[PDB]
């Protein structure tokens, strides 16, 4: 599902779901264990601000 | 003058005719020679400068700046051995005859006496700089990067040689005594703003200004290291030096004409590392940092008093120093693993702890820890903004803690984590890239011991 | 061998020892001690030192510079005349300001030797002070990063002439 | 802390024969708690559970639900102690 | 007097005397880190000298010994304060470093880097001292800037932890937030008084105004983990054991604390810093506290304790009594520390183990930590006659007995309450009731080195208190008369915490399960500030800076507007000049308009 | 030797002959600008026997 | 060392990972290992009253409702395992592993130090130089025409031929390096 | 039982850092020497009126011995 | 490397100036400078206008 | 789309050939003393001499002289009772006013 073509200059890109990297099952085998991402997969826009050590948004408790 | 001048020339028919083995070693020791020679002018009467002759004198400005640049010669020599290895001697020799004229200008560009032959070598420098990063340039991008570093350049500079021109036919004079001596305050008119405008904007596209800067992220990416080393060190600290000199002849319409630039540089400080935050290549985030830290410079000269001026010095050496260290960084990491992504390359402490500790230390010396001749440096600019208005404090801390934030993060993300596990090139670290990063580092935490020497004229 | 007229020291009330106890005090063995075991050999190093030193001795002058005139009564473009009155401006400027800094070296050691009565004590050096940046800040504050001896004679004449407005 | 192969061996066995619903004379290494033994899946998820409690690492849920025998029990945590003896 | 400059000096410079031989072959050498101890030993030694020099004739000094640079007017020193508060901390800061070194000895010998460890605690310890011994604004940043930065060094140890780097890049955030108050009053001074010497600065600054004071109130609540920047020091403690004891428990934390305290002098003058001062340390104690009762990790348990400390001394300042608050700081160190400690032996016997659901039955299993964690706890909720006696009753008794805001009083008073509820947690959970931890039993405490640290540390909880009281000159006219309530409130508060605490944990026993309550959510969750304030304002500025600053403007419109506009405008007009037609009917028409346009407008 | 290691090294003169040559030009350019030698208003003084310049 | 997963989970499987999540957060709340015994049998209790229900319908609303119940009665700092995603000492050893691959570029004075070890690294590169074809070959044939649809790998099918892509999962570095 | 630890090379960076500090203390020791030979000997001259009727040598308007050097040598 | 090309190169080609585009860039490009400017200029004409009253203390401000 | 020699692979490490290499070039002689040039010139040279040099430079700035001159100036005046520092830089007589 690419972007909405509003101008911002995403174009083709995808809108990958806004899942912080922590949200991710740790336990799974990741190329990039670190980062919990696997070579080849479509990478988010913003994962550097979704990293681990950075901005996250797995649920609450409350 | 000459006693730095001639050495350096000679340094050309040196390379072309050493043997093709010796070229980087003739060069280097030469060079060094030189850089020894040129520390006699930090020796500055603290009521005069040194007149050395009609064409050539120095202060307390211009002799740092060239300490830097004699110095910076033989660190690009080092630094570019590497990738130039496989070029055909010819090529080698005229990479290093491109360094050895770019460091003629630039020393005849501080030392000169005489406004019209400043801006003639200060332009002069596009030419070797231009040439380098079109022809040793590792990317598609490096053409594009060329005739916007030029063409923005030249946009800047040829109003300036207008109105140079007319302040010679006007005054009767461009010699920067005569005019310091003589200097008669400006008239608010639309004329003298758009004097004031011509002189300024050359400079302001030099120092990479809000809104000017653009050229500065394409260039330092696309060129090669030693490229980057002068652009960051010296080539920004050309509109530094060329806007502190200038702004005898305009006094008073400098309180007028300051606000847009003022505030286009205390917003885009914070911009420009707000960017760094968010950066995905290393040289471009160490390209906005410049951007920023010139932004605080050109703040510092706008605002006009003597704290300002001297920590814009400190900020111009310092800065100088910790951007062509991190650029050398962030090349040997290229190198190693042939792009320029940030998370490419992960956990290199473990890998290279020495490299690690060079890392420390230069992210520490960008955030500006104290005693940091950074620190010294960017003190006295906020000291002096805050004379200037109270509420210039808020984007000063802003601006320093996002450097902090930014700087740091840099490190993590580098040399902390987990190693990336397919790269298997990571080699031990080469003798000549850590004696470059020490050859970088210890000069820069000497000066700290004696400060007076980058504090400038106004010390 | 600083000046006393130039750094002021108040003189030395040194309470004497007046022990009302037995126990023996740490203090003056541990300064017995310290004597022996470090200053005597400090003591003799620099009889030694002052010695060698006194073994060749060699002065050294501190320069004078003789009185120039100043830009008021240089000419128009005459730049040899305004050169020199500019540079000894500049000395002038350096001058002021290192005594503006012994000033300020007298108010903290006041502060600190006064102790507890800084505020009553140390008022005199206080106002000294207090004249002193006035003077300073009247003569050579807000001038610029380009200050010159012609832009201080224009502040001074702007000055005087708001004083005779005042004077209406 | 060694924690030997036959270390792990015994201790797992130590848990299973404190299991009241198995009984101790059929415990075997090789005895599969969902066929030779009368266990069910939730008593799989308890002496899966009980084992990670033991030895203070946890079982991920993948890997837990396949062991399915007390030998493989101790080899998988041989496996992620690094335990080669 | 002329051994006092010459020892104070000594003392410092010795420190130094490791790290330059960190070049030689010690480093390598399993010697290293013995060898940093008898250093900081020795140090401490001298150090003792020059506190009876001051004890006897109170021989306070300043020594400027190097002249940095001089600016205009303004000359920099480099110059110590070797007054009360310096001559004082030295010992205690050295004291509380011998013995938690010898403590990471033991705790830290498995690390293969552990001479860098020990090199990074005596880096942390010479800047503490460039701090606390430091006359100029200048000199006092550098110290500030050298916490700082060893903090992040230390805490993000294990560079592999993600947590670790998250934890210190926090705390680097939350102090340079800090910072930037710091940077506002040295700007201020260097502006107004002409220096940044603190003896001009007090001399001239009779009757100090808002900003500068407002400044250093920022800087405070940076350093010592005040409300709205608190989360980063208990999130430190992902940092090594002793890491956290030395600097963020006992002696980094109260940096800010201790700046205040300097500046006393100009605190005085200004009514409105000091009711700031004093309603932000009773917010700190409040929530701290509130957030430690229902903590299930010792560590961050014994961190919230600490924020809470650091908030009780905040408010003595707020009171305007500073020396008092000065004494809380050194009696702090000491039982802080040692509990600390303590933690650290606990989850070193119990393999790396932290929540103290899963450590139960120690009272008996290792009874010398047992008895320091008591008298610790003791001293921590004010026992009469041990350390916390002679600092906190007189905190509340000075607080209880002085014109105060109620509700700063009111929260100092629960917060006690809530101090000796949380130290009934962790004696309850983890001492008392039956073994919860794995079935393996390594619990061993009888290691010579851990003995002898906390041995020290135990004697000085006992001892200090009084010993430093009696000596100490008097600095503030004591509250002689008072009601009895009055007087016993801090008892009777204490008490009656450590009563509800016992019978609240007692009836975690009962076999009844009950669904959380919003309260015990909100205590455990932080109060929700981790939760919101670490997302929402970091996921703004983030994207904020990706969407507009690096795309919208820098990408798209800054080059839409200089250079992309004015390429496609030549480059249109050279598509009009080049119109590559060329024939000679069609512009040689056009060299007939241009003579008859020429005549008619140039005559 | 020697031949081979001059013939092969020469090129190590240059530079350092270009620094005395700086110097040379240096000191004739000082003897370009001698108009006010010693006709100051601060530095005048009477030449000291066996003096004809003050080099200034 | 983790199963490759499936596409989905199971119904059997998704109760499973409640269950043993509901007794790890009920053992965080019942800290005391009596009350947590008693709670626990109720729980499986509770489990097993429908344990045997035929409508799937029902038993994935079941399902639904007391994911609902977990999530409100969840525990807000439930135990982790210290060395559990999570827990406290996650990843502290991270940077104390090394990959092997570094040993290749030791200087020869740092490999003469120890012979032996590497004289015994030599014949395992000699081992996976020899077995990567075989293992290509394999991983080839029992590949499907459309491409590998699971993370799982075959084993070994004949003697002499190690496991396709062994040598990592072999070679990675100690979970205790120092 | 030892079990080998895997690390990366060490030769090339210790011989850096033996190799920096050989030249750093090559011309440093001799510096060292000298400066403390010079201060202790030497020693740093002391401030007299200018006698009448003299005009000092500029090099004797500075305190320190070195200073001096240099003044006269190189300016 | 279609991420990093994606962060840097890709913007500018697909973009196309449209009311959203020009609307945010103005006011985030613009907007803040004139509301720095305007703080800035008021905060300065009020301190030059005290000290043209006399009624700005300035007695130890001489490090300017 | 054109006859071009396949892209040469990661530049071959200079340790693999001559494992002490010291960077600088492949054959290990100039290695050395490229090395050699580096550390001595730099480090030996420039650094500790240039750093003597410039820390034992001569006071042309006159810090020394301006503190001698502002003593002898605060001794004289304070002895006369003239005040410390005047108010007008330069004498009032000389200055014609308009």
């Amino acid at each position: 599902e690419p972007y909405p073509d509003d101008g911002m200059g995403y174009g083709d890109y995808p809108k990958l779901p806004d899942r912080s990297q922590q949200e991710r099952d740790p336990w799974y085998d990741w190329d990039h264990p670190d980062l919990r991402l696997n070579w080849g997969e479509p990478i988010h826009w913003d994962l550097d601000m979704y990293i681990r050590n950075r901005v996250d948004t797995s649920p609450t408790p409350v | 003058m000459l006693k730095i001048i001639i050495p350096t020339t000679m340094l050309l028919p040196m390379t072309w005719m050493s043997k093709h083995n010796m070229i980087w070693i003739n060069a280097t020791v030469h060079s060094l020679l030189i850089s020894l020679i040129s520390l006699s002018l930090l020796n500055q009467l603290g009521e005069n400068s040194l007149n050395f002759s009609l064409t050539f004198f120095s202060d307390s400005l211009s002799a740092p700046l060239l300490v830097l640049t004699t110095w910076l010669l033989p660190l690009m020599l080092m630094a570019s051995q590497s990738h130039l290895s496989k070029e055909t001697t010819t090529r080698k020799k005229l990479y290093i005859t491109m360094l050895i004229l770019l460091q003629l200008f630039l020393i005849m560009t501080f030392t000169a006496t005489e406004l019209i032959l400043f801006y003639i070598l200060f332009e002069a420098t596009l030419v070797p700089t231009l040439i380098i990063i079109t022809r040793w340039g590792n990317q598609t991008e490096r053409l594009n990067a060329g005739l916007y570093f030029l063409f923005y350049t030249l946009a800047g500079s040829l109003p300036l040689l207008v109105a140079l021109v007319y302040i010679q036919n006007t005054t009767g004079s461009l010699n920067f005594l005569i005019i310091h001596y003589w200097s008669h305050p400006l008239s608010n008119s639309w004329s003298n703003i758009f004097m004031w405008l011509a002189c300024i904007m050359a400079f302001m596209v030099k120092m990479p200004l809000y809104g000017l800067h653009l050229w500065l992220p394409k260039a330092h990416v696309e060129a090669p290291i030693a490229g980057s080393m002068v652009l960051a060190a010296v080539l920004l600290k050309l509109g530094g030096y060329g806007m502190m000199r200038i702004t005898t002849i305009l006094n008073p319409l400098t309180n007028y004409m300051a606000y847009p630039f003022l505030m286009l540089s205390m917003w885009g400080m914070i911009m420009t590392s707000s960017i760094c935050l968010r950066q995905t290549d290393l040289k471009s985030l160490i390209a906005y940092s410049s951007v920023s830290h010139m932004a605080l410079v050109i703040v510092a000269i706008m605002i006009q008093t003597p704290w300002s001026f001297m920590g814009a010095t400190a900020l111009m050496i310092a800065h100088g120093l910790t951007s062509s260290m991190l650029f050398c960084l962030a090349n040997t990491n290229y190198e190693r693993v042939h792009s320029r992504t940030m998370i490419l390359a992960r956990g290199l402490q473990t890998l290279l702890p020495l490299m690690a500790t060079w890392w420390l230390m230069a992210s520490l010396t960008n955030l500006a820890l104290p005693p940091s001749i950074n620190l010294i440096g960017e003190l006295f600019i906020i000291t002096a903004s805050f004379s200037w208005s109270n509420i210039t404090i808020i984007l000063m801390g802003m601006n320093m803690m996002i450097t902090a934030l930014y700087s740091l993060y840099m490190l993590i993300t580098t040399q902390r984590g987990k190693y990336t596990h397919h790269i298997n090139n990571i080699k031990a670290s080469f003798t000549r890239e850590n004696a470059l990063m020490a050859l970088h580092i210890l000069p820069l935490l000497l000066l700290t011991l004696n400060p007076k020497m980058i504090l400038g004229p106004l010390y | 061998s600083w000046d006393k007229d130039v750094y002021p020291e108040p003189p030395r009330r040194t309470p004497a020892p007046a022990p009302q106890t037995s126990l023996p005090n740490p203090v003056t063995y541990l300064t017995k001690i310290f004597d022996l075991l470090v200053d005597r050999p400090v003591t003799l190093a620099r009889e030694f030192i002052e010695q060698q030193h006194a073994k060749n001795r060699y002065y050294y002058y501190h320069r004078e510079f003789r009185r120039v005139p100043d830009i008021t009564e240089c000419e128009e473009k005459d730049i040899l005349c305004m050169f020199e009155a500019e540079m000894q401006w500049r000395r002038d400027y350096k001058v002021d300001q290192e005594i503006v800094n012994i000033i300020q070296e007298r108010l903290k050691a006041c502060q600190q030797r006064e102790g507890e009565s800084y505020r009553q004590n140390c008022a005199k050096e206080l106002e000294q002070f207090t004249q002193v940046s006035k003077a300073f800040q009247d003569r050579y504050s807000d001038l610029g990063a380009h200050y010159s001896a012609r832009k201080c004679l224009a502040k001074q004449k702007q000055r005087m002439l708001a004083e005779r407005k005042a004077a209406k | 802390p060694p924690l030997t192969l036959e270390a792990i061996k015994d201790r797992v066995l130590y848990v299973l024969k404190l299991y009241d619903k198995i009984d101790p004379e059929k415990l075997s290494v090789n005895s599969h708690f969902m066929k030779d033994l009368g266990l069910d899946s939730l008593d799989q998820v308890e002496i899966i559970m009980a084992m990670e409690d033991e030895f203070g690492f946890e079982i991920p849920d993948i890997d837990a639900e396949k062991l399915m025998c007390p030998q493989e029990i101790v080899d998988y945590i041989a496996d992620k102690k690094d335990v080669y003896e | 007097m002329n051994p006092f400059a010459s020892l104070t000096l000594t003392t410092l410079i010795i420190l130094t005397i490791p790290i330059m031989m960190s070049n030689s072959n010690i480093y390598k050498t399993n010697l290293y880190p013995n060898y940093v101890k008898t250093t900081v030993s020795y140090a401490f030694t001298l150090s003792l000298v020059p506190l009876l020099m001051f004890m006897h004739t109170g021989q306070e000094m300043i020594i400027s010994n190097w002249h940095w640079m001089t600016l205009q007017t303004v000359e920099l020193s480099l110059s110590f304060k070797m007054d009360y508060f310096s001559v004082m901390f030295i010992p205690v800061a050295l004291f509380v470093t011998w013995s938690i070194m010898e403590f990471s000895m033991w705790y830290m010998h498995s690390d293969p880097f552990i001479n860098r460890f020990f090199k990074y605690l005596v880096l942390f310890l010479i800047t503490m001292m460039i701090l606390v011994t430091a006359n100029n604004l200048f000199q006092l940043f550098i110290g500030w800037e050298g916490v700082g930065i060893m903090s992040f060094l230390l805490i993000g140890w294990w560079h592999g932890r993600t947590d670790a780097n998250t934890a210190a890049l926090q705390a680097i955030l939350y102090n340079r937030i800090g910072d930037i108050g710091f940077v506002l009053s040295m700007a201020w001074f260097l502006t107004h008084s002409n220096a940044w010497d603190l003896q001009q600065i007090f001399m001239l600054n009779n009757e100090c105004p808002n900003m500068p004071l407002i400044g250093l109130l920022l800087a405070a609540a940076g350093k010592s983990a005040q409300f709205g920047l608190h989360p980063w020091l208990p999130s430190a403690m992902e940092g090594p054991t002793p890491v956290s004891a030395l600097l963020h428990s006992s002696t980094m934390v109260v940096a800010g604390v201790f700046l205040l305290i300097r500046f006393y002098p100009l605190m005085e003058t200004n009514k409105l810093v000091q009711t700031m001062t004093l309603c932000l340390g009773a917010i700190t104690t409040l929530f701290t506290a509130l957030c430690a009762i229902t903590q299930n990790d010792i560590k961050k348990i014994v961190a919230f304790s600490t924020s809470s400390q650091l908030g009780l001394m905040m408010v003595t300042i707020g009171i305007n009594q500073p020396h008092l608050a000065f004494l809380h700081i050194c009696m702090h160190a000491f039982f802080k520390a040692m509990l600390f400690m303590c933690s650290g032996s606990i989850i070193h016997s119990l393999n790396d183990e932290q929540d103290i659901r899963k450590m139960g039955g120690l009272y008996k299993a290792m009874p010398f930590t047992t008895t320091a964690l008591i008298i610790g706890s003791l001293a921590l909720t004010g026992m009469p006659y041990l350390t916390g006696f002679y600092s906190k009753d007189l905190i509340i008794e000075a607080v209880n007995m002085s014109y105060t805001n109620a509700w700063a009083l009111l929260m100092t008073l629960i917060a006690t309450s809530l101090t000796a509820a949380y130290s009934t947690r962790i004696i309850f959970f983890a001492f008392l009731g039956k073994p919860r931890f794995p079935p393996l039993v390594l619990i061993n405490e009888n290691n010579p080195l851990l003995i002898n640290s906390i041995k020290r540390l135990l004697i000085g909880s006992i001892f200090a208190g009084f010993i430093i009281s009696n000596n100490i000159p008097p600095m503030t006219v004591p509250n002689t008369t008072m009601p009895l309530y009055m007087k016993m409130t801090a008892l009777i508060v204490t008490i009656m915490g450590f009563m509800l605490a016992l019978e609240l944990n007692n009836t975690t026993y009962y076999l009844k399960f009950k669904y959380p309550s919003q309260t015990y959510k909100f205590s455990n969750m932080l109060g929700y500030y981790p939760s919101i304030m670490h997302r929402l304002p970091t996921y703004h500025n983030l994207s904020m800076s990706q969407k507009s600053a690096s795309s919208l403007l820098d990408l798209i419109w800054l080059e839409t507007i200089l250079p992309k506009t004015t390429s496609f405008i030549q480059m249109k007009m050279s598509i009009m000049v080049s119109n590559q037609k060329g024939l000679i009917k069609l512009y040689f028409l056009s060299f007939l308009i241009t003579i008859m346009i020429s005549m008619t407008l140039f005559n | 030797n020697v031949l081979q290691i001059v013939r092969d090294h020469w090129v190590h003169i240059l530079v350092p002959v270009g620094f005395v040559f700086g110097c040379y030009l240096d000191r004739r350019s000082d003897e370009k600008l001698t108009a006010f030698r010693n006709k100051s208003l601060l530095f005048k003084r009477e030449l000291r026997p066996n003096e004809e310049v003050t080099w200034k | 060392a983790f199963s490759a997963p499936a596409a989905y989970l199971t119904h059997q499987q998704k109760v499973l990972r409640l269950y043993k999540r509901a007794l790890r957060h009920l053992e965080s709340w019942c800290v005391h290992r009596d009350k947590y015994r008693y709670f626990a049998c109720l729980m499986r209790a509770r489990f097993d009253e429908h344990k045997n229900e035929k409508d799937m319908v029902k038993a994935t609303q079941l399902l639904r409702q007391a994911e609902e119940e977990f999530w409100y009665g969840q525990h807000p700092q439930p135990y982790i395992f210290p060395e559990s995603p999570g827990g406290t000492s996650y990843e502290r050893y991270e940077c104390y592993k090394v990959p092997e691959w570094c040993l290749d570029d030791w200087h020869p004075s740092e490999k003469a130090m120890y012979p032996d070890y590497f004289a015994k690294r030599e014949q395992w590169k000699r081992l996976r130089r020899e077995s990567w074809e075989r293992e290509v070959k394999q991983l080839q044939e029992e590949t499907p025409p459309g491409g590998p649809r699971t993370e799982a790998l075959p084993p070994a099918r004949k003697e002499g031929d190690l496991p396709p892509l062994w040598w990592h999962i072999v070679t990675r570095p100690r979970e205790r390096p120092m | 039982k030892r079990l080998f630890i895997i690390k990366p090379s060490g030769f090339y960076d210790r011989r850096f850092l033996k190799l920096m500090r050989f030249y750093i203390l090559l011309t440093g020791i001799p510096v060292a020497i000298g400066i403390t030979l010079v201060n202790v000997f030497i020693g740093e001259a002391e401030l007299a009126d200018i006698p009448e009727g003299y005009v000092p040598e500029h090099w004797e308007y500075f305190k320190h011995p070195i200073s001096r050097w240099i003044a006269r040598t190189f300016y | 490397i279609r991420w990093t090309y994606a962060r840097s190169a890709n913007i500018y080609p697909n973009f196309r100036p449209t009311p959203k585009t020009s609307l945010l860039g103005a006011l985030f490009g613009i907007g803040p400078l004139f509301f720095w400017y305007y703080v800035f200029k008021t905060d300065r004409d009020k301190k030059e206008k005290l000290i043209q009253e006399g009624k700005l203390d300035q007695t130890f401000n001489i490090s300017y | 789309i054109r006859l071009q020699e396949d892209p040469d692979p990661e530049d071959e490490n200079l340790y693999e050939k001559n494992p002490d290499s010291h960077g600088y070039d492949k054959d290990p002689i100039v290695d050395l003393w490229n090395m050699r040039v580096v550390f001595f010139f730099g480090f030996s040279i420039v650094l500790v001499l240039g750093s003597t040099f410039v820390a034992y430079l001569p006071d042309y700035r006159m810090q020394e002289w301006a503190r001698r001159e502002a003593e002898r100036l605060v001794k004289y005046r304070e002895a006369n009772g003239l005040p410390l520092m005047e108010s007008n830089c330069f004498d009032p007589n000389k200055i014609q006013l308009p």
